[PDB]
């Protein structure tokens, strides 16, 4: 037999009840986010995983990373979740940080050019998400070996 | 010393992991470190050839 | 090397010449009765293997769409000659036309008021003008290094 | 505590990039080690960082995982009579003490870690279903040879873990990699239904204990205080190494009383010094210092005898404990 | 880059195939890509070209230094240089094989290399080697350890004089004909 487990068991009054004979049922709650459903065996080292995403509606969208801190010259990525393939991006203050949506259009690469806050966002057509970004210089402080030299 | 005699182009030295709580060079100027159990102290004296 | 090694009883060591983190300078990997230390003439560090008391795993799946048939396509109508001012439509398909789109480009876009308009879904139309000469029609993909020629 | 990720699925194309971030429930400081189920199909950088960058390379599904670990301090038990030996391979060092694992240090790492694959053994269940399991393997000495790693006097355990000592067992790993150490020690590979074979021979000799080992011009030379051997490595076949007996009386004294000087070995055969180029041995101390060295070393602690190649001045001394010292001391005094 | 100069050319140009690596996508679809390869020394032997201490890059181009890597190219041509350095050829589904061995020695840095009577002699300041080239097979070159203390000093402190090598083993001069070394000083 097996044991059905779900991480962050807060997406329903009873997320997954004890399987009657082999399987159980699933439910949901009025919230979004990413979770994992681990179907673990009795005791043996067998731990599967099922990835489900609550779209937050019919064609809603929610970004994986909400707040990011990048150093100058670095780069990061973004991930979205929608039902409609067309995913047009739109970032205010465009010419401070560039973006390059991939083929799937559900992922985009970021490239920091200079210091300065940016609020890169997307637009599915009905809903919209945001992703605050705070560019930080490559350095935070420095130090010397002497302060009271004498020559 | 200004210029110590060398036995290698890269000037590598043979080091020893001593029982006297520290490292030691094996082939260097005349000096020998003989240990004494009476006072539990390290003693340095000239290298005695015979 | 440092004032901290003068209170240590080493049992063995080796002169490691290089290391990814270290620059082009050698160091030592010395061991003691309980721990393993490293010194590089600047400071002492205990790099003894640490034990993990607690561990937690994280599941994460990924899907890589097929890359087969995305390579350079093949053309059925490699060449097509028409009259002076004929606008014969074009018929062609890339390799299975799967998972990606293309962009139709033509060199010397002066052989018609609108030589090749943006393809509606996958293909576009062709026209002509009252002049002769040789040209090339490059059917380039979105960004990948795939540039055909007609 | 429990760990979760905001990302569970993604669609990529060969040539596109993506970056995932790991975040545990508590804000503490922990170590990370990313893993992959199917080798290839992706390229990783700085696996020890909470933000990994992946690059699609080939077609196929995949399931990535991130293992968070709360590293803590741990003290070893490498006494003076069981010190470290510190072999070298691919610029990586090894520890190899008794009661513990070799604890290799990778070239692109700043901490010591157990060897990969150490203890791995392939098991095939009913109907021919393969699987791998790790057992408590403990060694006494490890060296490098022919881009491989070896082991002596393995305390190979198993299910029903009453350990059975095999003082004549000798395992060898696969070939090295780019700035990394071997990654396979299992002899029962290729059983899941061409190159990279690991195995053992289980020698048969007298007094066993398989103490020492050392290479010489592509030919190994095993020493166990009696009945030395030779190692003949082949390119690749069923029998990669064929060991042939060499002597009946020769045999090293201690685990580190041998060293190469000039296409030969400087060994202590329990009675004197020998210098053999291969198939022929001599006596460097036949009737000059034999009765002196045997007397001076046989008093306090012979097993503490050591050697070192002082190539800087063309000298090979044999360290040993002085005449007057405690019987529990291992600090060589004379040479 | 090595920047070879062809025989029928009047300008210097990068080596052909330098950085080429065969990649096979899903379903077994082959393709080639060039990566930023940087070397430290290049020599000729057995109608081939070699490389030492390759800074082999890759996708996600954080370079990983392989100071023990050693690649060899295909055979020469008529008044031209080799044209293939990729080890992952013959993967697109008989002769002309290129590859490497990724030696395992001490202090690495694989500084120098030099041939001697069809037998290579690699030097890396310690743990010299020998190269045995075969006609054609899976393992075209099988490298066997030779010494444990011998090793060249600098990248150009060795030269053939009479069926032997004039090497500086960090402590003195040696003159070995193969399998036996001496001390000239």
């Amino acid at each position: 037999n097996l044991i059905w487990e779900v991480s962050n068991s807060s997406y329903g009054s009873i997320t997954v009840d004890p399987s009657d004979s082999k399987l159980a049922t699933l439910t949901s709650f009025e919230k979004e986010g990413n979770l994992v459903v681990t179907i673990s065996t009795a005791n043996e080292s067998v731990v599967a995983q099922i990835a489900v995403n609550i779209i937050d509606g019919d064609s809603g969208i929610f970004l994986s990373q909400d707040t990011v801190t990048i150093r100058k010259g670095g780069t990061t990525t973004l991930t979205a979740v929608t039902g409609k393939t067309p995913v047009t991006w739109s970032s205010n203050n465009a010419s401070i940080v560039s973006v390059t949506p991939n083929a799937n259009s559900l992922t985009a690469v970021i490239t920091a050019n200079g210091e300065g806050n940016v609020t890169i966002t997307a637009d599915n057509g009905t809903k919209t998400a945001s992703c605050e970004i705070v560019s930080i210089p490559q350095i935070d402080s420095i130090s010397l070996s002497q302060s009271d030299v004498t020559v | 010393v200004w210029r110590k005699d060398a036995t290698n182009f890269r000037q590598r030295v043979t080091i020893v992991g001593s029982f006297l709580k520290g490292f030691y060079q094996v082939d260097v100027g005349a000096l020998d470190y003989f240990y004494d159990r009476l006072n539990d102290v390290v003693i340095e004296k000239p290298l005695e050839m015979r | 090397y440092v004032d901290e090694d003068k209170d240590l009883t080493p049992l063995s060591f080796v002169s490691m010449p290089f290391d990814y983190y270290s620059a082009g300078n050698s160091f030592l990997v010395v061991g003691t009765n309980k721990k393993l230390y490293k010194l590089t003439d600047e400071s002492l560090t205990d790099i003894s293997r640490k034990v993990a008391t607690v561990t937690k795993k994280a599941s994460a799946s990924i899907k890589i769409y097929p890359v087969v048939s995305q390579i350079v396509p093949k053309e059925s109508t490699i060449s097509m000659n028409f009259n002076q001012t004929k606008n014969l439509e074009v018929s062609l398909l890339p390799a299975d036309a799967n998972n990606t789109n293309l962009i139709w480009e033509v060199s010397n876009s002066s052989y018609g008021s609108i030589t090749v308009d943006p393809s509606d879904s996958k293909l576009a139309t062709l026209t002509s003008f009252e002049k002769e000469g040789n040209l090339v029609v490059t059917i380039s993909t979105a960004n990948e290094s795939v540039v055909a020629q007609i | 505590s429990s760990v979760t990720l905001d990302i569970v699925s993604a669609s990529l194309d060969v040539g596109e990039e993506i970056v995932i971030t790991a975040t545990a429930s508590p804000e503490g400081e922990y170590s990370y080690q990313w893993s992959v189920d199917k080798t290839g199909y992706v390229s990783t950088t700085s696996v020890t960082g909470k933000s990994i960058k992946l690059v699609a390379l080939r077609k196929g599904e995949i399931n990535v995982t991130c293992t968070v670990s709360q590293m803590t301090q741990k003290d070893y038990d490498a006494f003076d009579d069981y010190p470290w030996y510190h072999a070298v391979i691919s610029n990586c060092a090894v520890a190899t003490t008794h009661y513990e694992t070799p604890q290799v240090k990778e070239f692109e790492s700043e901490y010591f870690v157990d060897l990969p694959g150490w203890g791995e053994q392939t098991v095939v269940d009913n109907d021919g279903n393969p699987s791998v399991k790790k057992f408590n393997w403990k060694c006494e000495r490890v060296r490098s040879f022919n881009n491989r790693l070896f082991a002596l006097n393995m305390r190979e355990a198993n299910a029903s873990g009453v350990t059975t000592n095999y003082p004549l067992r000798l395992r060898w790993s696969n070939f090295a990699n780019e700035n990394k150490a071997p990654t396979l020690w299992d002899d029962f590979a290729y059983d899941r239904v061409e190159n990279g074979y690991a195995g053992y021979i289980d020698l048969a000799d007298s007094n066993g204990s398989l103490i020492d080992i050392l290479p010489l011009k592509d030919y190994l030379f095993v020493y166990t205080e009696f009945e030395t051997y030779i190692g003949s490595p082949t390119n690749n076949t069923y029998q990669p190494l064929m060991f042939k007996k060499l002597f009946n009386d020769s045999g090293i004294l201690a685990p580190e009383c041998v060293v190469e000087v000039e296409g030969s070995h400087f060994v202590v055969t329990q009675n004197d010094v020998i210098l053999h180029n291969g198939a022929t041995k001599k006596s460097i101390a036949s009737n000059r210092v034999k009765n002196m060295l045997i007397n001076e070393v046989c008093l306090v602690n012979p097993l503490a005898t050591r050697v070192h190649l002082h190539q800087d001045k063309k000298e090979v001394w044999v360290l040993y404990v002085g005449p007057g010292e405690p019987k529990e001391s291992f600090a060589c005094t004379k040479a």
